[PDB]
């Protein structure tokens, strides 16, 4: 009755007149299409994580700015959106819309949770800036 | 050993469920065991007229 | 209309119910990881197409 | 054979035995949910999705 | 609005009246000929047992159908359950048989 677990942690009966199985009817809306449908529509959202931290305390995510970071996740959408509709340019575009959307900012690795950039991760700096003061024997 | 701990024992005039659990944790209790069934969500689509 | 029968049971335990507030949380929670990321808005609004 | 609370066909006694354990009868738990329309013979039982070597399941 | 409750520890099932009340398998009924079609397999497995050497009688009320004749010598057993059978379980949500 042991349960596995999905992720890692710290480790005279005759037969009576109504029965048969015969199919008649065949529905017209398609049993199998509308399960297929609702197989690609029950999916969970994508885990959107980049910009928070990991265990030892450094962002997750590219070193890319904030608002290239949002052009870029715009267009890969109407790439993505394109290859989904089985053609070669998307119909329904994400980017490059009539709306100037300049001030768009999208979430990224380039900053840290205090607000400064992390050009050399948290660790490091905390590392660092504790070696600073340490000391030795006389002799 | 801690005669506080064994409470319901000890004490003659302690009710059964008696617990002092903010200031000492009993190593003697009532403990209430359970046996339920969870069956799955099952349903009979009827059609309209 | 859906009907689903069952026999006579107090030992039966089916956990579902909740509060409009956690609901409602859950929501908040969702819109945040939104997040300007349109890559995680394609997908829904393709599929319910 | 066939349960007489939701109208199900089986085919084992041990089947029937195992089935109406859904419904909440006795007798001498890897489905979710277990459905079945009237006017056709489909029924659609819904399994998680980790398990392997799913037999025409959902 | 149509619904069947099971019958337990030997009581017997119950069908649901038009106005609320629920009622047995036997006696005499109406039924619509788009609520059998509805539920045609639901309700073959359950009515046809009661039908076939029970007591019930059902009035299907169509308006218009066609039929088929199927003559027999009078002089010799004969049984129509065969033929009524055949029909009642290909009745379908969208087509019916003479
Ligand atoms: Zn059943």
């Amino acid at each position: 009755k042991r349960i596995p677990r999905k992720t890692k942690g710290k480790s005279p009966a005759t037969a009576e007149p109504g029965t048969s199985n015969c199919e008649h009817y065949k529905a017209r809306p398609g049993i199998a299409s509308v399960q297929k449908a609702t197989e690609s529509a029950e999916l969970p959202m994508k885990n959107n994580d980049e910009g928070t931290p990991d265990k030892r305390g450094n962002t997750k995510g590219a070193l890319v700015n904030e608002h290239v970071e949002a052009r870029d996740e715009a267009d890969d959408a109407t790439k993505k959106q394109a290859k989904d509709t089985e053609k070669a340019k998307a119909q329904v575009t994400y980017s490059d819309t009539g709306i100037n959307n300049a001030n768009e900012l999208s979430r990224s690795g380039n900053v840290d949770n205090e607000g400064g950039s992390n050009q050399k991760p948290m660790s490091t700096r905390i590392a660092e800036a504790t070696s600073a003061i340490v000391s030795k024997h006389p002799a | 050993i801690p005669v506080e701990r064994y409470n319901i024992l000890t004490n003659p005039d302690a009710p059964p469920t008696q617990i002092q659990l903010p200031e000492v944790v009993d190593l003697y209790n009532v403990v209430t065991r359970y046996a339920y069934e969870t069956p799955p969500i099952t349903a009979v689509v009827m059609g309209v007229p | 209309t859906v009907t689903s029968p069952y026999a006579p049971s107090v030992n039966r335990l089916m956990p579902y119910r909740i509060s409009n507030a956690e609901r409602q949380i859950s929501q908040i929670i969702r819109v945040m990881n939104i997040g300007n990321n349109a890559t995680v808005i394609q997908p829904v609004l393709q599929d319910i197409s | 054979y066939q349960c007489h609370v939701c109208s199900a066909v089986l085919f084992s006694p041990l089947d029937l035995d195992a089935h109406v354990a859904s419904h909440g009868l006795h007798g001498n738990q890897r489905h979710i949910t277990e459905f079945i329309s009237s006017w056709q013979n489909h029924p659609i039982v819904q399994v998680s999705a980790d398990v392997e070597n799913r037999k025409t399941a959902q | 609005d149509c619904r069947i409750s099971f019958g337990m520890n030997g009581a017997a099932p119950m069908i649901r009246d038009e106005t609320g009340m629920m009622v047995p398998f036997e006696g005499n009924w109406i039924f619509p000929l788009a609520l059998w079609q509805m539920n045609t397999r639901y309700f073959n497995q359950q009515f046809d047992a009661w039908i076939k050497t029970g007591e019930l009688r059902i009035r299907i009320e169509m308006g218009a159908y066609p039929y088929m004749l199927h003559y027999y010598d009078p002089r010799q057993y004969a049984n129509a359950w065969n033929l009524t059978s055949a029909w009642l379980e290909e009745i379908t949500p969208t087509s019916i048989p003479s």
